């Protein structure tokens, strides 16, 4: 399991040795430690670095945390509920868990918290609207002496500039496949699983592009199918929607027509119902769409076209198959 | 007193530690400075409105000239600073700011007179103007007009446009440039020199050519080269290279991008920007570079030009509303491939 | 002298030229009695008050007076005056014939407080035999659940062109006017289902001009100038509608939000031009619209707009 | 046969605009038709459920097809919907008046003489939106559970992570088919694991014995996982007889451990 | 004294012959009191058009010296609700003058910004009390007065200020004070007021102290233009002939030293760029669709954000692609 193996300090790392060398750089003197922003791939293991770098700056009892409540009031008699990670060290926050109300949780809580400071991790700080990163941007500067923050995030693009300006920004480049099946064959000789050949630990990482999370997730529930036997040709079991969303490709290339458009909208219904984003169906469905060999590269191009466009709707939009359908509709006009 | 000053700055980031003190200090915007200064030995300071790009020292130049005009004693009782941490509806713009500018001027002690002018007249800054609502703004008007005997006013913004036009008629306006590499580089190596940071030839002129007018940001590239390059204890000299790795920018990548964008099919292109999409980085920071070095070099046609500028304008706008990175950036090379 | 608003201001249920159901509804009600509580909710400007207004007269004939409590918006309606004053008025003694109630008139009831409208319920229901409530509203979602379960709910609707054109012909015939087709259509233009607002815009164009034509009326009540607005949608080459956009719509003071609204309303109204360029040209002035509600407004969006126009009638 | 009343005093269902929508009359001006469906869509004030119900009958409508494009220019419109309709909430209401001009493309691009009959329709999207407030709640349940247990789960699990990637996993694992392990010891060893694995995501076993009489009251998991993974309904009923066999063997193995 | 007030409020009109531009409704006030039927007024008009000028001369011609006290002045700065009406505006309107004998006047400015509740309460003390008192609404714009409110008062819609009167105050300023103008710099002011006074005032204060003499020498289009600020017409113009005729290079370093040298923004140069192509006779009207439709794109791509580089070499592209038809 992925939680049952991870590191839980700096020297426990088994990958990215300069990052670790430089998170050790950084926290050798962790009083005159500015504000920290970690980006890269999601699933390469930053939130377990951060935690890491945390327990060298703080004693071993950064682990030992608890989840509380506190209650907040908007302009309305609305009531907004969130729940947060504390620890005796650092608290963990996540502003992702609610709709525009982002700012007004992060004021008010950052200011009543407002060595000798308390720690602070914005977990998903891409889903922090521009107005709470706003809001943020002075109490990271009237309050760095009691507060230092450590923003984990997939992607500085939604990161306004004052922000990106006022932390640092370290980059966690996702691990080689040689280290991902070495991670993996550590874990198969603990967990005692059966390998006929080791080649089949580097498929894996071949089939997770570099997502640690997704490989050992991955390796974990193919063991419980091979009955904890991994063979030579043992299926990589591609999550269910991806399974499902290689048909619909299948069936998008094979034919087109309203009729097919009909089971391809139910279909998407199916998936979107089962708590399935509609941006990584559109762009799984998408890049699994430009991996058929029948087509050229005019129809590729153009499918890859309508697809941005189409991503720009659903992200200006809510009703997420009312783009799904469109851009579906549109790859079958082209082909 | 002074000497915890001197140590709490000591142990300050650059950015804080650096801070311009006096109107000397600054560096690049020497045509404000010069009336600040003149305006010093007489007593008509007028109503200013400092716009600009941020970084380039609007905040650090009133607060060196309130300092010159009235000493670290009067600095706390004849300055009232509102930022944008405040409150600054009509309600606050009615009461408080009127309460302050209706009162009289503080009495100057003995020792103030002696060495600092002390004008007759107060100063109310108001930091960040851009978050004040315009009818707040309209409030702010008689109060500046009719209690400028008594005090005067100064905002600070980065948009002049979000200032209702009154209000920046009123007040002299005063723009404050990007600071390049040209106007910079003395404060850079000065900056340098005062922190021991052994770097090569190109290496500051380069940090401002990555700040993009941003004396804030090249300080705190600094900073963070100069600790990278004190934990490894090398003694070697900081490079372009690591200054540009930390920065968000390497040339290497970008030009294995032109060469796949150049030569290259669908399939091969889709190859490498999955692949590149595994190393993080920005989709805006790669979509400016590849802008920079289209529009710069002098190999391509003006008609590729016109193209390659209207297809990264697309991308940029469709970049700026959430999209994913990996498909806005994969859909631009395919487009400029085509070309 | 009075308005023409006021001085014709309906007093039988027949002058009405409001919604018909409705209008009948009340007639019959005050025709043969036993008035029940009522809320009539609606638009501005539609006979709302003069709806309620004519069925009070209708209903107590010469005992208005002394049978009728009005208390509008600008009396006090609190928790103190429905505890005291129309609780009175309702346990007041008044002898009227079998078939009438006591009237309490209460104009724009949306702003009346919850202690208030709380406290009107028992009110209302302990004397439901000799006491019966109108209230007058423009928001029924602003009157609590409670009371309106108490009462008929009467949703007025906006008043189409044929009945404020009918309205307006017979106020011309009783002031003895001279108008024309196109002035009175671009008066029930300017009015959008807005009765006081056309019978104003009329009496204001006579006092000011004396003849009512579309000049005169897009004169006095400039505000976009449509007929202006039309000839530049339907400009046959681009500097033509440029040069009429900047001299008649933008160098007069006409602003952008003004502009594009109109030309939306031309638009949709055209006939000239088929259905599929119709749409298209809607399609354009509906994007405009959006980036100048989102703060773009300026001449630059308002002249691409027209070149995007002209580009999808360059076939 | 009652309806001269209502021909007098009341609208046209939103379900008949629609309906008209698709259709086109031979015998009149499709400008004249335009401008009546026109007026029929302002007057019922309700353009967003005429366009729903517009976007779920245009799939069923007959409409002469050369490659599926007049789809293609419906998902712009539609789009162009939905961001109108968002910017309602944002905006004073002038944008309403272009509200209905979407369903009024639907009559241009789709209205043919072919379509006589009338397709009645539904709400699956209120159904939708239902099932996935109810699916969300379970997900946010499952999310306060691990924060709870794992310290450190919680830092690493988006909600999208966790519905596409951790609990199709965690049920293909409950699922599978301990009946084919001989191994003894291995089978003991793999049911520790699950236990580990229920008890970190705090899924308890219930016996639900809501079963009238028929001898077997079904185990389930609380929260039930099966209805955010299980999308295919072929899938579910080979899953669940599957799954009664092996629930039994883990909740006496939890019963063995309590 | 009045030498420290600003220009615009040291040349603020204080009898109704000072009120230029509006011709049409001034005489028709001057008419409507000396034949005594002064119905209630109700002034539209944009900012800096002179309605509470003229309202203030005309209380003043009525009433006298005295006029500060003989009428009820209301604004937005003030407190105005429900309550506030029902007592204040009430008991103005059923009692009479302290000071003299006639009829009173409450001047509602800026009332476009008073309660929906209020205007309903005030439109039937203006119906009410309408023998001994008068009410002046002064509004910019007419959407924000009700149906009923707006109906009651005589509507007066104040023009920007023309070519001619503008002129004639710019002459009784430069009279009132030691300063000469130049013919074009007074066209290139009025070019850049749009019928505002109050901009010319302000922007003739501030060339005035940009004279930095004893005044013995002339205001001209360049103390203008560099001192009411925007790019100035010579730069604009430089920018857009290196754009139409200089190289790709040669026009972006052009567009970035400009743009860098005094601070400009990109949505100043866009507009002054629009401004200066709309004099340009062009061929076939496909270069001006394309260069309207994809300056109209980058400005609304420019009022949300983004890269100012990426999008100057956009404006760029645009107008070159653009005028490339016209050959
Ligand atoms: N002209 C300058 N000379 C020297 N240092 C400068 C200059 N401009 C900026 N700095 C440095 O940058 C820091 C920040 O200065 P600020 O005045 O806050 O910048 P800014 O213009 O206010 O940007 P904002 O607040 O985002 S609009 C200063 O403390 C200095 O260290
Ligand atoms: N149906 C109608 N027939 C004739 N005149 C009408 C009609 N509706 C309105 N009017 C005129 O409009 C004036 C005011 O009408 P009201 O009933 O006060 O408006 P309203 O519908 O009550 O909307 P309010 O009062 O703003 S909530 C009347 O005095 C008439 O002159
Ligand atoms: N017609 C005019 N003639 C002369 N000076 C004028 C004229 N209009 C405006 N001004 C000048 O502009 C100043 C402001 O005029 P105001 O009447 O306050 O503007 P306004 O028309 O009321 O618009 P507001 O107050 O923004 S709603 C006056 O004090 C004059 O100096
Ligand atoms: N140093 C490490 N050595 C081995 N495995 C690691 C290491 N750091 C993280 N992992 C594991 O790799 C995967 C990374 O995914 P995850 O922890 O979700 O990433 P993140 O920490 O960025 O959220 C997890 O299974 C995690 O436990
Ligand atoms: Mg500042
Ligand atoms: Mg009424
Ligand atoms: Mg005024």
């Amino acid at each position: 399991w992925v939680d049952k193996y991870r590191p839980k300090s700096l020297n426990a790392l088994s990958h990215n040795e300069e990052l670790t060398n430089f998170l050790k750089s950084l926290s050798d003197q962790p009083r005159d430690l500015p504000h920290l922003l970690l980006y890269g791939p999601n699933g390469t293991g930053k939130k377990t670095r951060c935690m890491a770098l945390l327990e060298s700056i703080f004693g071993p009892g950064v682990y030992r945390l608890k989840i509380d409540v506190r209650q907040f009031v908007t302009a309305s008699n609305r009531k907004l509920e969130l729940n947060v990670v504390s620890s005796p060290y650092h608290l963990e926050i996540t502003p992702s868990d609610m709709g525009n109300n982002d700012r007004i949780v992060i004021q008010e809580l950052l200011k009543e918290v407002a060595h000798r400071y308390k720690c602070v991790i914005i977990n998903e700080a891409n889903s922090l609207t521009k107005d709470a990163q706003a809001a943020l941007r002075r109490t990271m500067e009237k309050y760095s002496k009691n507060i230092r923050l450590i923003m984990v995030c997939d992607s500085m693009s939604p990161i306004i500039a004052p922000i990106k300006s006022r932390c640092l920004l370290i980059r966690c480049p996702a691990p080689s496949d040689s280290e991902i099946s070495t991670i993996l064959s550590d874990v198969v000789t603990n967990e005692r699983i059966q390998l006929e050949t080791k080649d089949i630990l580097k498929r894996i990482a071949q089939a997770s592009n570099g997502n640690l999370r997704v490989s050992l997730l991955m390796l974990e529930s193919m063991a419980l199918n091979n009955e904890l036997a991994l063979k030579s040709s043992s299926p990589i079991i591609k999550p269910d929607w991806i399974i499902v969303i290689h048909k619909l490709t299948r069936k998008i290339v094979k034919e087109r027509s309203v009729n097919s458009l009909i089971e391809c909208r139910a279909v998407l219904y199916d998936l979107l119902a089962h708590c399935i984003p509609a941006n990584i169906i559109l762009k799984e469905l998408t890049f699994s769409l430009l991996d058929v060999e029948t087509l050229n590269t005019t129809n590729k191009s153009s499918i890859i076209e309508y697809s941005s466009v189409f991503d720009e709707r659903l992200s200006l939009g809510n009703k997420a198959i009312f783009h799904l359908e469109g851009f579906i509709a549109k790859v079958m006009c082209c082909l | 007193s002074k000497l915890a000053a001197e140590q709490s700055l000591a142990q300050q980031p650059w950015v804080e530690k650096y801070r311009p003190k006096n109107l000397d200090e600054v560096t690049a915007q020497d045509h404000a400075v010069t009336v600040l200064k003149k305006t010093l030995k007489s007593a008509n300071l007028p109503h200013m409105l400092f716009y600009g790009p941020p970084g380039t020292g609007k905040t650090s130049t009133i607060l060196a000239l309130t300092k010159e005009l009235y000493g670290p004693d009067l600095m706390k009782s004849r300055i009232l600073e509102l930022n944008a941490s405040d409150e600054r509806g009509i309600s606050i713009v009615r009461e408080k700011v009127k309460n302050f500018a209706r009162l009289t001027v503080s009495k100057p002690s003995k020792h103030d007179l002696e060495n600092y002018p002390c004008p007759p007249y107060k100063i109310i800054i108001l930091d960040e103007a851009d978050s004040m609502t315009a009818d707040a703004q309209s409030a702010l008007r008689r109060t500046m007009e009719t209690y400028s005997g008594v005090t005067r006013f100064c905002l600070i913004c980065n948009y002049v446009t979000r200032i209702i036009d009154p209000l920046a008629s009123r007040c002299s306006k005063f723009r404050f440039k990007a600071l390049d590499a040209s106007n910079a580089i003395d404060r850079l190596r000065f900056i340098s020199e005062q922190e021991n940071v052994k770097c090569d030839d190109g290496v500051l002129e380069r940090i401002l050519d990555i700040s993009a007018g941003d004396l804030r940001r090249g300080i705190t590239l600094l900073q963070s080269a100069s600790k990278g390059a004190q934990y490894l204890g090398d003694g070697k000299n900081i490079t372009s290279t690591q200054v540009e790795e930390l920065a968000g920018v390497p040339h290497d990548i970008l030009i294995e991008i032109v060469e796949k964008v150049k030569s290259g099919d669908f399939d091969e292109i889709k190859k490498y920007v999955n692949t590149f999409m595994k190393s993080g980085w920005s989709a805006a920071s790669v979509v400016n570079q590849l802008h920079e070095y289209y529009i710069t070099n002098d190999n391509f046609d003006t008609n590729f030009k016109n193209q390659i500028s209207w297809l990264l304008f697309t991308t940029d706008s469709r970049l700026n509303n959430g999209t994913n990175e990996h498909i806005q950036l994969l859909n631009l090379l395919v487009k400029i491939s085509q070309l | 002298q009075l308005p023409w608003v006021e001085k014709y201001r309906p007093q039988v249920l027949s002058d009405i030229v409001g919604n018909k159901e409705t209008i009948d509804r009340l007639q019959q009600i005050a025709k043969d009695g036993n008035m029940p509580h009522m809320i009539i909710s609606g638009m501005p400007g539609i006979g709302k008050t003069t709806s309620v207004h004519c069925l009070a007269h209708e209903l107590l004939g010469r005992s208005y007076a002394d049978g009728v409590l009005e208390l509008n918006a600008s009396d006090d309606r609190g928790i103190d005056v429905v505890r005291n004053q129309i609780k009175h008025f309702a346990q007041k003694k008044l002898h009227l014939p079998p078939g009438k109630h006591k009237i309490v008139i209460l104009d724009e009831a949306d702003s009346m407080t919850a202690g208030a409208q709380q406290a009107l319920r028992r009110t209302m229901e302990l004397y439901s035999n000799s006491t019966r409530f109108a209230f007058a509203c423009n928001q029924s979602n602003k009157i609590i659940e409670p009371l309106q379960s108490r009462c008929a709910i009467l949703r007025y609707s906006k008043l189409s062109d044929e009945d404020v054109l009918k309205r307006l012909l017979q106020i011309i015939k009783l002031e003895d006017v001279k108008y024309t087709n196109d002035g009175l259509e671009a008066i029930i233009f300017t009015a959008e289902g807005d009765m006081r607002q056309a019978i104003n815009n009329l009496q204001s164009t006579v006092a000011g001009h004396g003849l009512v034509n579309a000049d005169n009326v897009f004169k006095i009540v400039d505000s976009p100038h449509p007929l202006i607005v039309k000839k530049m949608l339907l400009a046959s080459n681009l500097e033509d509608s440029i040069q009429i956009l900047r001299t008649d719509l933008w160098k007069k003071g006409y602003s952008s939000i003004d502009i594009v609204t109109t030309s939306f309303r031309v638009t949709k109204n055209l006939a000239q031009v088929k259905e599929s360029v119709r749409l298209e040209m809607i399609k354009e002035i509906g994007l405009t619209h959006m980036r100048i509600l989102e703060g773009v407004g300026t001449y630059l969006q308002l002249a691409s707009m027209l070149a995007k126009i002209h580009k999808l009638n360059n076939k | 046969n009652t309806w001269a009343s209502s021909n007098k005093d009341s609208p046209i269902s939103w379900f008949k605009i629609v309906n008209q929508l698709f259709r086109k009359d031979p015998h009149r001006d499709i400008k004249e038709q335009f401008y009546e469906l026109l007026n029929q869509v302002e007057l019922n004030g309700n353009s967003d459920r005429i366009l729903q119900g517009c976007f779920n009958i245009f799939p069923y409508v007959k409409y002469s097809d050369n490659g599926i494009r007049k789809p293609a220019n419906i998902s712009d419109w539609l789009f162009f919907h939905d961001l109108m309709y968002q910017s309602m909430y944002a905006h004073n209401g002038e944008l309403l008046r272009y509200s209905a001009l979407v369903p009024l493309v639907f009559f241009q691009t789709f209205g043919d003489i072919a379509n006589k009959d009338d397709i009645r329709m539904k709400n699956s999207e209120y159904e939708q939106r239902e099932l996935k407030r109810a699916n969300s709640d379970i997900v946010s349940l499952i999310m306060r559970h691990i924060s709870v247990q794992s310290p450190l789960m919680a830092s690493f699990t988006d909600r999208k992570s966790l519905i596409f990637e951790i609990l199709p996993y965690l049920d293909s694992m409950i699922s599978s088919d301990f009946n084919k392990i001989r191994n003894l010891k291995l089978k003991q060893a793999i049911m520790e694991e699950l236990v580990q694995l229920l008890k970190s995501f705090q899924l308890n076993l219930i016996q639900n014995r809501s079963e009238g009489f028929d001898v077997r009251g079904g185990l389930t998991i609380d929260p039930p996982i099966d209805e955010v993974v299980l999308l295919n309904p072929k899938h579910i009923n080979e899953v669940q007889h599957k799954r009664a066999n092996n629930l039994s063997s883990l909740l006496a193995k939890i019963e063995e451990n309590r | 004294s009045k030498e420290n007030l600003p220009w615009v409020e040291k040349y603020r009109p204080e009898t109704l012959d000072e009120v230029y531009g509006q011709n049409e409704v001034i005489t028709t006030v001057r008419k409507f009191v000396d034949e005594g039927k002064l119905p209630h007024l109700l002034f539209y008009g944009p900012p800096g058009t002179g309605k509470t000028s003229t309202i203030v001369a005309l209380a003043r011609e009525i009433y006298g010296k005295n006029y500060s006290n003989m009428v009820l002045e209301l604004n937005a700065s003030d407190d105005r609700g429900i309550d506030v009406v029902r007592n204040q505006i009430k008991d103005f309107a059923s009692t009479r003058q302290i000071f003299s004998k006639g009829f009173k006047l409450i001047i509602l400015d800026e009332a476009d910004a008073m309660t929906n509740a209020a205007q309903n309460a005030l439109r039937r003390v203006i119906e009410r009390y309408t023998k001994n008192t008068r009410f002046c609404v002064l509004a910019n714009y007419a959407h924000k007065l009700t149906p009923a409110l707006l109906s009651r008062c005589t509507r007066f819609r104040f023009q920007p200020l023309p070519q001619e009167a503008i002129e004639r105050r710019i002459a009784n300023v430069l009279v009132h004070e030691k300063l000469k103008l130049s013919p074009n710099a007074e066209k290139a002011l009025i070019e850049l007021s749009n019928g505002d006074m109050r901009r010319v005032l302000n922007v003739l204060q501030s060339c005035k102290a940009t004279l930095d003499n004893p005044d013995e020498d002339e205001i001209s289009d360049d103390v203008i233009y560099e001192c009411c600020g925007a790019p100035r017409p010579s730069d604009l113009k430089a920018v857009l002939k290196s754009i139409l005729e200089d190289d790709w290079g040669t026009a972006h370093y052009t567009l970035n030293k400009v743009r860098s040298a005094k601070g400009l923004a990109l949505i100043d140069l866009i507009e002054g760029i629009v401004k200066i192509l709309e004099d340009y006779e062009l061929q076939n009207e496909e270069t001006r669709v394309h260069l309207l439709t994809k300056l109209a794109d980058i400005e609304y791509s420019i009022s949300k954000g983004g890269n100012d580089q990426i999008q100057g070499s956009a404006v760029i592209g645009a107008i070159k692609a653009s005028f490339e038809n016209e050959t």
